[PDB]
């Protein structure tokens, strides 16, 4: 009951579902060879960790998961590496040919071939739910396949599992690891194209992680398996209410009514603390309170944008590890007197707070350090909208020389689909405005 | 013989429930399972109000347990008192209600209620004379509020003579932080407003300021807050389970309390208040149970009594005392405070006096107040209502499960009527 089914979507959305389900692994006990010993039930159960993970006869724990790629390198990765045993190779989808940095070809031309194999590997994964609660779709904005595929497939799921939830993880790009220079035409063109069709989505600015790294980690130039690591206990942070029960714990869903106000205005801010060094936490207590008063420190935000120049409608903190709740309860108050957090005049502004026993884990080689207590926040402030606006700029910038745009037009699209998305992005940095109105 | 049958729905009302059949059980002699172990004939004179005889003389409570997820009613039944109940009685889905009344009344709970109706009905067929039905929820929340108030309109539907009764929680940003409780919570007293002819008003801002600020706990729990609860229960209870002349079966009650058809939320209060296991060994006086039994800061409803005026009271006493200083402390405090009594309605205060201390106390008294001054809690829940609807925030949340906004303002008008209706009586001269 109240299964997840995970998807995994090009190269950032493969590569981050490698640390992900490696960190799942190592905060459960489950081997490589998928193995659990701690699990007395052999072959199924409904215990919280089920969410995530089926299990066989055999006593492998395999995870509720697809990986899809339109080449074939990344996933190859995957099936020859340490986590091979963990996947049904069935589980693992690739193509031969990418999308080229295109969306068009990632939605059309090469996505249409794979489509259908790729919901039919979904299907057999959700016929062996019970009472599967929704998806988990993580890809980047920039990528061909991760933003032109996910589009095609997050309006496939709509038709095929009508209203069951959809949750994004989506990489939002950032020069220093860029690839391609049309990635603002990408993202445009696949936020359009998902957001009636996403419930809530969860915008990972590769340029704020990579700025963490660099600071709170010091590292000198942070590779993808350093940004990943850090996302995945991000991600981590927020999926452990489903993957770990407790009776402080406060399910995903309950911060998602609390974040999402009116369908569109459904893009939190994930803040996270704390993110320090071995070398640093070493004879370092961080309290409940210090790690609280970081999440209103916009250093530690996964999206760079000022919510101290914005407005909130909703502000979560989900905590794990050692935490008890007089020391959350007396930590909020010390905010509420020392930050001045606006909230629009038509929310209430107490914080809705869940806490996970179980403490962080981390994976070896990592450069985190192994902390006692952590805390992810959640909000839905105005300021995220800057994400936006920055990557509206962009797009403006190339589309009025129509630079670029006969990659996509020979493969099929119609500059009316650019112009389409982009007044949907017009209308969505409006919304956000509209939203932080005061009431009449 | 004449049979209450108990529905507790969603998580609220079953923990509160579960509590409620805890120490009645205890005050009635009655064990975890189900065996009669007391040592006084008056516990057991009215027993079959509240408990079916069974073979080997078991007694089994006469209790429903309905959610539309699994995980409270599981504690239950793995509780200390988890096997007393009758195991058919369990009604239970797997989807549960997200907090959304909608879910409960509309979608999720109309897949689950005929069911729950199928054992209501088998308790109300092995009835001697069945009175009526009591039932434990919440209304900040999607099961007890929707589900709840959902079965309460299908009961009245088979049993449109009979009396409803309810032990409605309602919620507070003091003790919630889940933004769409005020939605559910104004959904529900729609329906309330219509449907029950008596309804305790059992409100968490109150439950939390009196853990916090009169027993001085730093972080009050839900054990706390239901703990005040338990006492309540057992309190305004007490007429219905022992032998007594007022106020002794739920239809009296509501012709004693109820001047006014849509006026019957009540105000309940109780002393002494106690922590659990803070185990005190001075008993009150009867003038200190008199005087704090009317005081605010007893209350169970975040309203100021001395902002309003009492339609009609009910006192209840127990533990043994005397009944002449119980009277002329009574007559005290009507005679003291006259202007909060409606003048229009003679001699409207009625007090019992039951000769069994509740478990660990030698001396208690509960207050059951009719008080225009109730409309205070309305009031709050509405604003909290009116922040949000008119901006139509949250609303999505509604709409998708085939709610319409119309729905919402019939309900906020009808709450606001309701506040209305008390403030002219409050206003009202003879
Ligand atoms: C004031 C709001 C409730 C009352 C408290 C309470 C919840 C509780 O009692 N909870 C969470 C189920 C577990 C229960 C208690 O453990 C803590 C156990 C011992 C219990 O009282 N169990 C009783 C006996 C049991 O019948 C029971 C009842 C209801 C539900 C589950 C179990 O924990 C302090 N809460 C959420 C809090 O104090 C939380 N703080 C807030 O929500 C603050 N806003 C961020 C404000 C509202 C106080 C902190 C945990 C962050
Ligand atoms: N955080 C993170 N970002 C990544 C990773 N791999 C790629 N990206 C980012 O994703 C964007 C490029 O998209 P990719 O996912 O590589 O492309 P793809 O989805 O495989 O699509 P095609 O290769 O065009 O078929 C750029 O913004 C990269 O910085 C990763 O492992 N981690
Ligand atoms: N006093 C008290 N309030 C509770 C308890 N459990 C939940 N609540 C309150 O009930 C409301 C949420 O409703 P709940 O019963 O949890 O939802 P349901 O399971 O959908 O009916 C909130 O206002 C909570 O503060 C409890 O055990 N005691
Ligand atoms: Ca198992
Ligand atoms: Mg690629
Ligand atoms: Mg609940």
């Amino acid at each position: 009951m109240r299964e997840c089914i995970s998807i995994h979507v090009g190269q950032a959305g493969v590569q981050i579902g490698n640390a992900c389900w490696e960190l799942y692994c190592l905060e459960h006990g489950i081997q490589p060879d998928g193995q659990m010993p701690s699990d007395k039930t052999i072959g199924g159960g409904d215990d919280s960790f089920n969410t995530f993970f089926s299990e066989t006869g055999a006593g492998k724990h395999v995870p509720r998961a697809v990986f899809v790629d339109l080449e074939p390198t990344v996933i190859d990765e995957v099936r020859t590496g340490t986590y091979r045993q963990l996947f049904h190779p069935e589980q693992l989808i690739t193509g031969k040919e990418d999308a080229a940095n295109n969306y068009a070809r990632g939605h059309y031309t090469i996505g249409k071939e794979i489509i259908d194999l790729v919901l039919d590997r979904i299907r057999k994964l959700a016929d062996q739910c019970t009472g599967l609660q929704g998806f988990l779709v993580f890809h980047s904005f920039g990528g061909g396949t991760g933003s032109g595929f996910t589009s095609l497939l997050m309006e496939r799921l709509s038709v095929d599992y009508g209203k069951k939830s959809k949750l994004e993880f989506s990489i939002y790009p950032a020069p220093q690891v860029s690839t391609a220079v049309v990635e603002p035409y990408n993202s445009i063109l696949t936020t359009h194209t998902t957001l009636e069709h996403s419930d809530c989505a969860f915008m990972v600015d590769n340029e704020a992680i990579y700025d963490i790294c660099r600071r709170n980690l010091d590292i000198e130039r942070p590779t993808y398996t350093n940004l990943n690591r850090l996302i995945s206990q991000i991600v981590s942070s927020i999926t452990a209410s489903l993957r770990f029960d407790g009776a402080l714990n406060v399910d995903l869903t309950e911060f998602q009514t609390n974040l999402v106000p009116y369908p569109r205005i459904h893009f939190p801010l994930a803040t996270y603390a704390p993110v320090i060094s071995a070398e640093k936490a070493y004879h370092e207590q961080l309290s409940v309170a210090e790690i609280t008063n970081a999440c209103f420190e916009p250093a530690n935000q996964m999206v760079k944008c000022d919510p101290r120049h914005g407005k909130y409608m909703a502000c979560c903190l989900l905590y794990r590890g050692d935490v008890v709740p007089k020391d959350v309860n007396a930590a909020i108050a010390t905010i509420k007197t020392k930050r001045s957090i606006q909230f629009v005049d038509w929310c209430p502004t107490g914080f809705k707070v869940g806490i996970n026993y179980q403490p962080p884990t981390v994976v070896p080689g990592g450069d985190l350090a192994k902390v006692q207590r952590a805390v992810c926040m959640l909000s839905n402030t105005t300021a995220i909208a800057e994400a936006w606006a920055r990557l509206d700029h962009k797009f403006d910038l190339m589309y009025a020389k129509r630079a670029f745009v006969h990659w996509y037009v020979g493969e099929g699209m119609e500059e009316g689909e650019f112009s389409e998305a982009r007044e949907d992005m017009a209308a969505l940095e409006k919304d956000y405005e509209e939203v932080g109105v005061d009431s009449v | 013989m004449r049979e209450i049958v108990h529905i507790q729905a969603g998580q609220c009302g079953n923990q509160i429930g579960a509590k409620f059949w805890e120490v009645i059980s205890d005050e009635h002699g009655i064990d975890p399972t189900g065996s009669y172990h007391g040592d006084s004939d008056l516990q057991l004179e009215r027993i079959n109000v509240y408990y079916n005889e069974a073979t080997g003389n078991k007694y089994v409570p006469r209790a429903i347990l309905v959610d539309l997820e699994p995980g409270t009613m599981d504690s239950v039944r793995s509780g200390p008192f988890g096997q007393i109940f009758r195991p058919d009685n369990f009604v239970f889905g797997q989807s549960g209600a997200g907090n959304n009344w909608a879910k409960g009344h509309y979608t999720e709970g109309a897949e689950l209620v005929d069911s729950v109706l199928d054992v209501v009905r088998k308790e109300s067929e092995s009835c001697d004379c069945l009175q009526g039905f009591q039932l434990t929820h919440s209304l900040g929340g999607g099961t007890g509020s929707g589900m709840g108030t959902l079965l309460i309109s299908k009961i009245r539907e088979e049993y449109p003579d009979r009396i409803m009764n309810t032990f409605s929680v309602m919620p507070s940003p003091k003790v919630s932080d889940t933004v769409v409780e005020p939605y559910n919570a104004t959904l529900s007293v729609h329906q309330l407003v219509e449907n029950t002819d008596e309804t305790y008003c059992i409100d968490n801002e109150a439950l939390y300021d009196i853990c916090f600020r009169t027993l001085k706990l730093t972080t009050p729990t839900y054990g706390d807050l239901n703990h005040l609860v338990s006492a309540t229960m057992s309190g305004v209870t007490t007429c219905l389970r022992f032998p007594g002349q007022l106020n002794a079966d739920l239809r009296k009650l509501a012709v004693n309390m109820v001047p006014f058809p849509r006026l019957h939320f009540f105000m309940p209060g109780f002393a002494p208040l106690t922590s659990r296991g803070s185990q005190q060994y001075r008993a009150l006086t009867v003038p200190e149970l008199t005087q704090q039994m009317f005081d605010s800061k007893n209350m169970m409803a975040a309203c100021d009594p001395r902002h309003g005026r009492y339609l009609t009271v009910a006192a209840i006493f127990r533990g043994r005392m005397s009944m002449k200083e119980v009277d002329e402390q009574m007559l005290n405090v009507q005679n003291k405070n006259s202007s909060y009594f409606v003048e229009w309605i003679p001699n409207n205060v009625k007090t019992a006096v039951c000769d069994i201390p509740p478990r660990g106390l030698k001396m208690s008294a509960t207050f059951i107040g009719n008080s225009t001054a109730i409309q205070e809690l309305f009031k709050r829940i509405s604003e909290q209502f009116t922040a949000m609807f008119r901006r139509k925030a949250f609303l999505h949340w509604y709409t998708g499960e085939g709610m319409d906004e119309m729905e919402f303002t019939e309900a906020e008008s009808n709450m606001n009527d309701l506040v209305s209706e008390y403030q002219q009586y409050q206003d009202a001269t003879a």
